[PDB]
C-alpha cells in the first residue's frame, strides 16, 4: 500500500519515493537531503507550497500516488 | 546534459 511521491529540487532534479501513508515525512526529508550531499535543515520541503513538517504523514496531508513535493532553499537555512 | 534516469528510493 505505498504511495509514489516525487521530490522536484531547486535545479528540476526529481528523486522518487515510495512510502506508506502513515510514514513520517521526516524519513522521506533526511533520505532526499543525504542524497543531495546537504544538510537537512538547509531545506525547506512543501507540499502544495505548505511546509512538510517531521511528524506530518502523507495521509494527514492529503497526499496520493504521484503527488510533488518541492525542496527549496530554507529561508534562514536553518 | 543527457536526461536523468529514473530514481526510486524505498523508504520500508
Amino acid at each position: 500500500e505505498y504511495i509514489k511521491l516525487k521530490v522536484i529540487g531547486q535545479d528540476s532534479s526529481e528523486i522518487h519515493f515510495k512510502v506508506k501513508m502513515t510514514t513520517h515525512l521526516k524519513k522521506l526529508k533526511e533520505s532526499y537531503a543525504q542524497r543531495q550531499g546537504v544538510p537537512m535543515n538547509s531545506l525547506r520541503f512543501l507540499f502544495e507550497g505548505q511546509r512538510i513538517a517531521d511528524n506530518h504523514t502523507p495521509k494527514e496531508l492529503g497526499m496520493e500516488e504521484e503527488d510533488v513535493i518541492e525542496v527549496y532553499q530554507e529561508q534562514t537555512g536553518g | 546534459s543527457g536526461e536523468a534516469e529514473e530514481r526510486i528510493i524505498v523508504l520500508s
